[PDB]
RNA sequence: UGUCCUACGCCGGCAGGCGCGGGUAACCCGUUGAACCCCAUUCGUGAUGGGGAUCGGGGAUUGCAAUUAUUCCCC
């Protein structure tokens, strides 16, 4: 190929460091709650060329991935490949990303505690679930 | 240490590909790969380009080895 | 410190 | 006017079925060359190689597979084709060719005439 | 509280069949396949002993062997000695504990402090 | 004029007609392309864009080769290992509603019929398509 | 006329060694069309002679735990080192592969003799097909060595190993091991 | 191996459902359409896309009962 002058070394989406050396694909499966298929999935869907590294993008599109990154549902990603599916709280079909993800298993746990559940206990104890 | 390879181009290395590559007598993009610090994949893609100019021979396309010449 | 209800053997857990 | 004999290697059975033609080797409905382990395309053409497209000049062969892996398969196919090339020359040319085919064969490789005796023991 | 979006009122007067569609996938196919004998019986005495009781206290517990009973938003509010094998778990249940069974509240083994080895 | 389908490299014929296919521009693709796997067996979705269109030439090419066949008869070409995880491995049968979507669609550009006999097998114009394919690729390696 | 891969030729391969001259067979009779030959040469003792040197090699370079069923595997790699061997030296690969397993056999070996006890080891003389048997061996783990964690590949490394062994410098580990073999089997004595 | 083995259509992203047939069996499943392997594609020596433990949400069966995850499926 040739030299891009407007490459993007280090990547920073969602207070979580990107390697923008790394294939597109595999460089969003980086940040937590994104895996590979996923990944895959939102690519196909922002109209991305695949074959293209995560430094070797202009701003518009990385800003679109992280669009439909966010809001899955409204850009046609159907309901089961997301994260949380019916949520205990809201019950709304959303996928959660980097932080959210810290926020919410934390929350189930403390609801675990709170309920004072077998699984609730094991966790407290710090022992096996299944 | 660790091992540091462009994953894409260089001046310097865009010149010793297009000058010193295509007189190896070896040309293999695992060679390429050791030779001036790229990733495996850009070697190739790079070979390929030398192919489609018409500057490197090839000898046999496979899915794991592939072997290329220099021109005469 | 125990909950109001929950018997010996549980409270092992707590 | 036509012969039919039987090549086998492990559980692969290859019949080949061999009549006065124009020269066709045809293997399961397609060609030798057009077989998919083409790593292992030589051994399958050996006895072509071997005693010239000369000597199956009007011979066509027809040979039904079953059975078996790949490389036996192969291996089958290729003694059936051997086989019956010799069993050809036997019944409908002399025999004095046919002696020295079955020399030439065995002084290339002895598994393309006799059968390989082993097979999965219990 | 909220549980998926409703609220404990609305659960309440909700439909059996809207049940069917906002609980876990297991709670679901229970509810297809009908509360037992037993757990109705259970049910239907938990309700009573929810309406005979003063309206500052909270109700009397009704002793259980069910630990394979499913908390529906009917119960919330009442409390239940559950048996694990060998002793009952006086346990008010929650609004946060209605897809779960009550089983995982009355734990069924105690847990393992190790004593110091024998003869090995 | 005389060539067959079997006497032709099989991966290029596969080709070639994936690409006529594409090149007709009729055939019925589904929407979920873009986001379904392939089967339970496998890890990640393909990595051809227009894989449905290959996947579709394939399976004309095997109803060809072998009539008689259904959808579980599909399925069970198209299986493979499924990477049990600390299990040992196991085989698999591919996605169900995949084959099922490429047979209605052969189906619905008269390249496939639906049989008496059971499953499904090929029309004489289908077979005529792929013979002319055949052809074409013919020309294209003993000349090239 | 045969030819190995229906491209090497086999006339202009000249064994150096008097010794190994009946060991390694690929001259004339012995010459095939490709290596995989699936013929019993485990049968009896001493017929792993009169198999063809290419195919024991290949037999060789599948020995390994992952790898142990794989024959096309093996003959695809030994096929692509000679073709780089060939692209490198612009010399016959079979000759250079010959030359290899001549200067890669070790000649005597230091061997137990007396007690289970008594480490004091005796240096004897090496049998010729032993000799090539071991070189084979010693040129495969080579090979092995020199591809594990790398982007070099096995065809390349091997042909890398053989040709280094074929120029007898100490670059091929084969060449190291039968240095480090013979110098203790001339210390011991 | 089989009176639960299942063919075939339809609905299903996926486990699966729904419809309809054959087989108490060299007949139908079943030319048992296997996996390795082979052939191309992408990755490139890094805890890496190797490796998958452990976990968090759903869904689906099996069954009188799955909470101490029966099992399977998808993130």
């Amino acid at each position: 190929l040739v030299i891009p002058e407007k490459f993007q070394h280090i990547l920073r989406v969602l207070n979580t460091n990107i390697d923008g050396r790394r294939k597109i694909a595999f460089a969003i499966t980086a940040i937590k709650g994104v895996g590979r298929r996923y990944a895959h999935v939102v690519l196909r869907k922002a109209d991305i060329d695949l074959t293209k590294r995560a430094g070797e993008l202009t701003e518009d599109e990385v800003e679109r991935v992280i669009t439909i990154m966010q809001n899955p549902r409204q850009y046609k990603i159907p309901d089961w490949f997301l994260n949380r599916q019916k949520d205990v709280k809201d019950g709304k079909y959303s996928q959660v990303l980097a932080n959210g993800l810290d926020n919410k298993l934390r929350e189930d746990l403390e609801r675990l505690k709170k309920i004072r559940a077998h699984r609730g206990l094991r966790h407290f104890w710090g022992l096996r679930v299944r | 240490d660790k091992l540091n390879n462009l994953v894409l181009f260089d001046k310097a290395t865009y010149d010793k590909l297009c000058k010193e590559v295509p007189n190896y007598k070896l040309i293999t993009p695992a060679v390429v790969s050791e030779r001036l610090k790229i990733r495996g994949s850009l070697a190739r893609a790079a070979l390929q380009e030398l192919l489609s100019k018409g500057l490197i021979k090839l000898v046999s396309k496979h899915r794991a080895q592939v072997i290329y010449t220099r021109n005469t | 410190k125990v909950p109001k209800g929950t018997s010996s053997y549980q409270a092992e857990w707590i | 006017q036509s012969v039919q004999v039987f090549g086998r290697k492990k559980t692969a059975t290859a019949v080949a079925h061999c009549k006065r033609g124009n020269g066709l080797i045809k293997v399961n409905g397609r060609p030798l060359e057009m077989i998919e382990p083409r790593t292992l395309q030589y051994k399958l053409l050996e006895p072509v190689l071997l005693l010239g497209k000369e000597r199956f000049a009007g011979v066509d062969i027809r040979v039904r597979v079953k059975g078996g892996g790949h490389v036996a398969q192969i291996y089958a196919i290729r003694q059936s084709i051997s086989k019956a090339l010799v069993a050809y020359y036997q019944k409908y040319v002399d025999e004095a060719s046919k002696k020295e085919i079955k020399d030439i064969l065995i002084q290339y490789d002895r598994t393309l005439l006799v059968a390989d005796p082993r097979r999965c023991e219990s | 509280f909220t549980y998926r979006g409703v609220d404990l009122d609305q659960l309440l007067d909700m439909s059996y069949e809207q049940l069917m569609q906002l609980y876990s996938a297991r709670q679901r196919r229970r509810l297809n396949r009908g509360l037992r004998r037993k757990q109705h019986s259970l049910l239907k005495r938990l309700r009573k002993a929810k309406k005979e009781a003063p309206p500052m206290e909270k109700p009397e517990v009704v002793k259980t062997h069910l630990r394979d009973m499913i908390i529906l938003p009917e119960m919330v509010g009442s409390m239940v000695g559950v048996y694990n094998g060998k002793t009952f778990n006086q346990v008010e249940i929650k609004p946060e504990m209605i897809g779960h069974y009550l089983g995982e509240f009355s734990i069924t083994y105690k847990p393992v402090k190790h004593g110091r080895p024998g003869i090995g | 004029p005389g060539v067959t389908v079997k006497d032709v490299n099989q991966q290029e014929f596969v080709r070639a007609l994936a690409a006529f296919l594409k090149k007709s521009g009729k055939l019925k693709v589904p929407e979920w392309v873009d986001t379904v796997k392939l089967a339970k067996h496998k890890e990640l979705a393909p990595y051809d864009e227009n894989w449905f269109y290959t996947r579709a030439a394939s399976t004309a090419r095997h109803l060809y080769l072998r009539g008689g066949a259904g959808v579980g008869s599909m399925t069970k070409i198209y299986g493979g290992r499924q990477r049990n995880g600390v299990m040992p491995s196991h085989f698999s049968r591919g996605s169900k509603s995949v084959a099922r979507r490429v047979l209605q669609a052969l189906e619905g550009l008269k390249m496939v019929e639906k049989d008496q006999d059971g499953g499904r097998k090929l029309t004489p114009q289908g077979q005529r398509d792929l013979d002319r394919i055949a052809g074409q690729v013919a020309a294209a390696n003993k000349k090239h | 006329d045969i030819k190995l891969f229906g491209k090497w030729s086999t006339d202009d391969v000249q064994i150096n060694d008097i010794s190994l001259q009946d060991y390694i067979a690929v001259k004339e009779k012995y010459a095939k069309y490709l290596p995989h030959s699936a013929g019993r040469y485990a049968a009896k003792r001493f017929r792993k002679a009169q198999c063809p040197i290419v195919e024991r090699l290949t037999n060789s370079m599948m020995m390994h735990g992952r790898n142990n069923g794989k024959k096309l595997m093996t003959v695809r790699i030994v096929k692509h080192a000679f073709e780089i061997i060939h692209l490198l030296t612009g010399e016959n690969p079979l000759q250079v592969l010959v030359n290899a397993i001549i200067n890669s056999g070790p000649r005597e070996d230091s061997t137990r003799i007396g007690r289970a006890g008594t480490v004091r080891r005796q240096a004897v003389d090496v049998s010729p097909l032993r000799r090539v048997n071991q070189a084979i061996w010693l040129l495969c783990t080579g090979a092995r060595e020199a591809a594990f964690r790398n982007i070099k590949t096995i065809a390349e490394c091997l042909a890398d190993e053989l040709i280094n062994a074929a120029k007898g410098s100490s670059n091929s580990y084969a060449i190291k091991k039968k240095d480090e073999l013979e110098r203790v089997a001339k210390s011991n004595r």
